[PDB]
């Protein structure tokens, strides 16, 4: 078709946030449950 | 010991330690090699308390200092 373009695109900022954010709940995943292991900081 | 704990019966004789000065197995209770129970009882219960808190370590995040 031929209608509204969205010249703008910081679409990427969202996926970027999600990925740079999901990487957090990653380091954690390992410590869930009676088989979860502790972290040493 | 592996044997002694076979009727542990005959004349059970653990307390058999090492006599490194000579290089042979002797009865340490006789020989005079005594150590308080309270030591090897805490020396053990303790050393594991460490090993475990470390056995659980799977990721070591080291923050940058100042
Ligand atoms: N006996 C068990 N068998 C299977 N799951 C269990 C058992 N006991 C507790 N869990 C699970 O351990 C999960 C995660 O606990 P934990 O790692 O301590 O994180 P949190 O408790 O903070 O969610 C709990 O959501 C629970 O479902």
């Amino acid at each position: 078709n031929a209608t509204f373009k969205n010249k703008e695109k910081p679409q990427e900022v969202r996926k970027a946030n999600i990925i740079a954010a999901r990487s957090v709940a990653d380091a954690i995943r390992t410590s869930l449950g009676p088989k979860g292991m502790d972290k040493m900081i | 010991h592996a044997a002694s704990q076979m009727a542990k019966k005959r004349r059970s004789y653990r307390n058999y330690g090492l006599d490194l000065i000579r290089g042979k197995i002797v009865d340490e209770i006789h020989a005079g090699v005594l150590e308080p129970t309270i030591s090897k009882v805490k020396s053990l219960k303790s050393a594991l308390e460490a090993c475990v808190a470390i056995l659980r370590i799977d990721t070591m995040i080291t923050v940058d200092p100042e």
